This record gives C-alpha cells, structure tokens and sequence, in this order.
C-alpha cells in the first residue's frame, strides 16, 4: 500500500512546519515531558521542579472547561483586533515559532475570559440540574 | 521584669529585671502570628441531583 509515506519524527520534530500538518502529532511532544553527594539534590531539585511545571499546566488546564480532552473547543469568540489575520493563509502559511511572537501582547487576558466564561457555564447548568 | 513572691502580708510589691532565657526576646516579637493550614473539599446539601 505505502511505499514511502512520512513515518513521524521525534518530539519537535514538526515544529519548523506548518500548523495543519504540526496538528496531526501532539502526542509526540506530549509524553517526552514527564520522565523520558552533594549532585543528589541538584537532580532531587531538577526532578521537583519538572513535575511542579506538569502539575501546574495540568491545574491550570482543569479549570477551563476541558480537562483531558487535549484539544478543546470552547464558547469566547475571537475578537479580529488582535490578530487581523486571515483563516486562510495561517492553518497553511505559519509556524507556531512565528506564531507566538505575533500573539505575544494579546495574553494573560484571554485566560481571565476562558476562567469567567467557565464559571458562568457551570453556575448556569448548575442551576438547570437544580430545577432538574 | 519579675515579682518578688513576697508573703507574710506586705501592701508593697517589688519587682526585679530578670533576665533568664533568651526565647522572651523572640516571644516580644512573635506576638502577633500564628500559622493555619488550608482545607479544602467541603461537603453541603443542596437541591440539585446529577442525571445518568
């Protein structure tokens, strides 16, 4: 069937192309992040620290609205005045590297909304299993 | 400061500086602070029931 089709690449493997293509793998650069006398603390430390980050991300992903969906949808609509791109050109022109530097001022604010929208959707269907 | 424990009916009370440990320096400063640890996880009735 295949002759010679791309097999996968390694964790970052991706990340020179484009968005649409790097979508397609996320579980790559997902599991190469947990773990594959005096130096003993330095690597007891190291080893804190990188589980103090995972757990981190993980808090702060659970309190949106996906938990362990590793890719979500939500309901905030996006606002042009921040990006002015097109749909078109960015799923197949950019790469997430000169995606972020565009994206750069833009953040720390889209969090707040994804945490208030979130907590009006749970109080809202809390009420409506309350009347259920 | 430290009172003279002085019986045998005396209206006078006399008081001598003492200085003993030095934990009372620390505790003229530590006055004010105590240390309480978080609980989370409360449990209350309401009337709202999770469907299948």
């Amino acid at each position: 069937a295949v002759g010679i089709g791309a097999v996968f690449l390694g964790f970052l493997g991706a990340a020179g192309s484009t968005m649409g293509a790097a979508s397609m793998t996320l579980t790559v650069q997902a599991r190469n992040l947990l773990s594959g006398t005096v130096w003993g603390i330095k690597q007891l430390q190291a080893r804190v620290l990188a589980v103090e980050r995972y757990l981190r991300d993980q808090q702060l992903l659970g309190i949106w609205g996906c938990s362990g969906k590793l890719i979500c949808c939500t309901n905030v609509p996006w606002n042009s005045s921040w990006s002015n791109r097109n749909l078109s050109e960015i799923w197949d022109n950019m790469t997430w590297l000169q995606w972020d530097k565009e994206i750069s001022n833009y953040t720390q604010i889209i969090y707040g909304l994804l945490e208030e929208s979130q907590n009006q959707q749970e109080k809202n269907e809390q009420d409506l299993l309350a009347l259920d | 400061l430290t009172r003279d424990g002085g019986s045998t009916n005396s209206t006078t009370e006399t008081f001598r500086p003492g200085g003993g440990d030095m934990r009372d320096n620390w505790r003229s400063e530590l006055y004010k602070y105590k240390v309480v640890k978080i609980e989370p996880l409360g449990v209350a009735p309401t009337r709202c029931k999770r469907r299948v």
